[PDB]
């Protein structure tokens, strides 16, 4: 137990994947679909309304106009009324 | 850089090294236990090693595989402790197999221990020169009737955790009771199954709409009342 | 002898790893 | 629970046990062969072992890695048989390398063999005390001039199979000929191709619409005639 | 170094995947989507117009009527006349 | 089938063969270096081995794993050369780790070397019987002060490369300046940063629209001017 044989140095065994990978951990590209055609969406953009069923609530960090997750949509009859008494319908 | 004092770094240059000593502290206050002090070896008087005034008792402890890295997996060093007379099993049967506790490893050089460890008395003592690491116990991979092996991990390691903790629900709350969002501080009114009780030891919300209506905090409900978004 | 035993053990370990990869990817297991 | 009788269960706990004998039966009747009885051991008279009246001839055999599990891959124990004088090669080229057959392993305690295996004659004989297992040969991983290695598998193994076994539709039928779904029992009219014939030996169906028109049986055709749903 | 063992046997390990894959490298089935349904992505035909960006220049080798990758699409007002002098309107 | 002449094929079947010599040629002309000739062993005169008139100097070399296969990954044989006196590092620091070079392995039988390698002189000399292989260096996984290990690969190895190498549109170009596709052959007008440079030593194109306009070859622009296909 005094000695520690089999030092087993690791050099190119970790370089073999690439050198910038051992300084920066790289990024994950999304999966490409077919019905989506060629619109390569990323993981930090959403310009359409989503559905909030058993999903997570997204967060925003700066600028970059985004869509939303619809929680309630309803149509009723538009009653006549303003912020006052002027209610002419002639 | 490390928080290494000048004196110990200067001493760690010469050829004739002193004896390296490793001491371990198992802290279980955050989980419901006590602080245990262990050392792999005792002094020349056959006494527990005295450091900074406190005492570390002798017990067979061995830590192997401390590998700090930035890529690949995390670090999982292994701590081996002799389980004789059932001493480890005693706390394991009580403290839920030592899961969630903290371990602190301090390494010191021999020439800096307290003077009471030497018959002549060390004149170079300085109880402020040591190297400190901390880890958390992850699992007890094997505890037999002769030994016990614990796996260690970094406190900040992420595994099985998701980033957007928010979850959209229909008729179930998402947070705890009375913690920060349920600003309720009145008398106990409900229990697990929404029964009209007035005892504080059994007051736990049912995580429903009825519980909120009972507690008059429906304005602070986490469950959005959508439900019928997929039917249409 | 050192180097001959080392090379033999290395090659045997490679064969064992290949066999494990082959056997664990059939229907179940952990699906490596 | 197992079907082991009470007496052998009682004997197995005795401190001074007897010899353990393993006997193998290779059945190829479902493939078109015969039943072969092998035993790794013989009696004291240099004769094949007599069990339940039948004789297991002495022959090299050794089973290894018999495991039963519920999680992970289904276990595949192996069997080794010495291929000398080309005995295994004699049937490998005839029985399609012993693929699809059945193997039955019976284990027995030495104190229950027939009396003819002992010069004095065993009085504690019971020909209904054994433990039985059955497997199926999967492949002959190794075959040389000195030995032969077979892989065994459970009959219930579900490797390389899909649950819903229908193709729904095509231009071609998806059944057998003269089964219990085609429902044809008439005289021979067609062969592998669309050629008239009147011999029972070469009765075959091309499994296309033309075959059904030939056999005057279209209402039992297993191909939906859509075609244009994919185009239009 | 004069003698070398380490032989094993490659006649059984490589058959384990199938014997026909031994002589031909086998084709690559595409990925099935819920929208794709019964249709499977054909690497020999694509009868549609795809967005130019996020696409790769396709190639043809024989026949195989096919769509394209649209680069410019725009709507204007047509000229009222074929050419020459025939300019009848009424 | 190989191009091996009849005589060496006849000799290779003989019961009492001769020594098998291996010679190596490292070609860096396609990279910007020279041609180096190595042999693992020398003649009986203490001289470099003379073959086909040329001389292979006796230097450390040893190859392992040279093989031809079709299944799975491509073969990657390993070469080893002893790095003493810093000879290998000398060219490594100047030739960018000797990547992209060519390695030629020649295998010859001892009885066909030049007559000057033998004191009596070999009458069975024929300097056109050898076996030739060619590979390309991929990486130098070891450049210790005692040895040096190189990984070899097939010249036609494909990986990390895609077949259809065009990217549709871009605000930037995709060809190479002064090639057979850009077609420009005029005097220097612009530099990398789009400044009015009339010096040819530092002419470069920004591959952008303005750089192309500077040279009146906008007809051969490779980027398509769509942009708004996704926004609109
Ligand atoms: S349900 Fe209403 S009351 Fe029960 S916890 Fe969530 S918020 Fe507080
Ligand atoms: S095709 Fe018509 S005849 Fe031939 S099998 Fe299918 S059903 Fe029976
Ligand atoms: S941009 Fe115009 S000039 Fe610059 S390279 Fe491409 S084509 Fe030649």
């Amino acid at each position: 137990g005094g000695m520690t044989g089999v030092l087993f140095s690791l050099g190119a065994s970790m370089v073999l994947g690439g050198v910038a990978q051992m300084l920066a951990p790289k990024a994950r590209t999304p999966r490409i679909q077919t019905t989506d055609n060629g619109k390569q969406n990323t993981y930090f953009s959403s310009l359409d309304n989503m559905v909030a069923q058993g999903n997570v609530l997204p967060v925003l960090y700066g600028e970059m106009r985004v869509g939303s997750r619809v929680v309630s949509q309803e149509i009723s009859t538009a009653d006549e009324g303003d912020g006052g008494q002027v209610v002419v319908i002639g | 850089m490390q928080d290494i004092r000048q004196e110990t770094l200067n001493e760690c240059t010469r050829a004739e090294q002193s004896a390296s000593v490793v001491l371990w502290e198992i802290d279980l206050t955050e989980v419901g236990g006590e602080r245990y002090f262990f050392c792999n070896e005792q002094n020349e008087k056959g006494e527990p090693v005295t450091w900074q005034g406190r005492q570390y008792q002798p017990y067979p402890i061995q830590g192997s595989g401390f590998e700090l890295n930035g890529k690949g997996t995390s670090t999982r060093p292994t701590l081996t402790v002799s389980n004789l007379y059932g001493m480890v099993t005693g706390m394991a049967e009580d403290m839920q197999s030592l899961v969630g506790g903290t371990v602190v490893r301090r390494k010191v050089y021999a020439r800096f221990l307290d003077a009471v460890n030497f018959v002549n008395g060390n004149s170079y003592a300085d109880p402020e020169q040591e190297v400190i690491s901390r880890w958390r116990i992850e699992q007890c991979s094997e505890l037999s009737a002769v030994s016990a092996s614990f796996v260690l991990s970094t406190p900040t390691e992420t595994d099985g955790a998701v980033f957007p903790g928010r979850i959209m629900l229909a008729n179930t709350c998402t947070w705890t009771y009375r913690g920060d969002e349920c600003g309720y501080s009145g008398p106990a009114v409900a229990d697990e199954y929404d029964q009209p009780t007035s005892d504080i030891t059994k007051d736990k919300c049912s995580k429903c709409l009825s519980g909120c209506k009972f507690r008059n905090n429906v304005g602070n409900f986490g469950g959005f009342l959508s439900i019928n978004k997929l039917s249409q | 002898i050192g180097p001959a035993a080392l090379k033999a053990v290395y090659d045997m370990a490679r064969k064992g790893a290949r066999d494990e990869i082959q056997t664990q990817m059939r229907d179940g297991g952990l699906f490596s």
